[PDB]
C-alpha cells in the first residue's frame, strides 16, 4: 500500500532544514502499493 | 467488530482518513463519528 504524506510549514529561513517538529498526515492512499526502486523530482524552469 | 456498547455524541473531530479511534490497550471508545461508551455496571 502507497502512503502519501502532506504537511505544510512556513520558514522565513533561506536555506535550512526546517526547525521544530514537523506531524505529517496522509492526503491520499494507493491502494495498489507498486515497489519503485529510483525515484527522480520534475522541476518547473521558469523563463521570460 | 461486533461488540455491545451505549453510543454517544462525539466531541471529537477525526480525520478523513481516520475511521476508527482507541485509546491505550486498544480499547474501543470511538468510531466513524460516534463515541462508544459502554452501558452501567458494577458489583451488588
Amino acid at each position: 500500500y502507497f502512503k502519501i504524506y502532506s504537511k505544510h510549514t512556513p520558514i522565513n529561513l533561506v536555506r535550512d532544514l526546517p526547525q521544530g517538529f514537523s506531524a505529517l498526515e496522509p492526503l491520499v492512499d494507493l491502494p495498489i502499493g507498486i515497489n519503485i526502486t529510483r525515484f527522480q523530482t520534475l522541476l518547473a524552469l521558469h523563463r521570460s | 467488530l461486533t461488540g455491545t456498547g451505549v453510543l454517544t455524541e462525539s466531541n471529537k473531530k477525526f480525520l478523513p482518513f481516520q475511521q476508527f479511534g482507541r485509546d491505550i490497550a486498544d480499547t474501543t471508545d470511538a468510531v466513524r463519528i460516534l463515541d462508544i461508551t459502554p452501558c452501567s455496571f458494577g458489583g451488588v
